């Protein structure tokens, strides 16, 4: 029982710097989303030939 | 050589223009004419060619 509660605990912190790792890479992807869009809307202005 | 404009944040909303004129900008019909239609906007007679 022991082994499985103090195991069960950091099974716990070990969720919970998967949760940590996860937050950093979104962020990253974030970022990335922001960029795309304004790749986007350079990409349609570009595609504003004639002017 | 259509003037695409980009009218629309989607694919294909977007309007096509067309423009000419100049000196041959007289009468037509796929060209403007030879002797006629053209020249009635370069040449222009009235140089001896009324009387």
């Amino acid at each position: 029982m022991r082994g499985q509660i103090r195991g069960l605990e950091m099974a716990s912190k070990n969720s919970q710097d998967g949760i940590s790792l996860i937050q950093t890479a979104e962020g990253a992807l974030t970022e990335t989303h922001a960029i795309l869009q304004r790749v986007r809307e350079l990409v349609v202005q570009a595609g504003n030939t004639g002017t | 050589k259509n003037l695409v404009f980009q009218i629309g944040a989607n694919a294909t909303q977007q309007i096509s223009v067309n423009i000419e004129d100049m000196g041959a900008d007289a009468l037509g019909i796929k060209e403007a004419d030879g002797s006629i239609a053209a020249l009635h906007s370069v040449n222009d007679l009235d140089v001896t060619k009324f009387a």
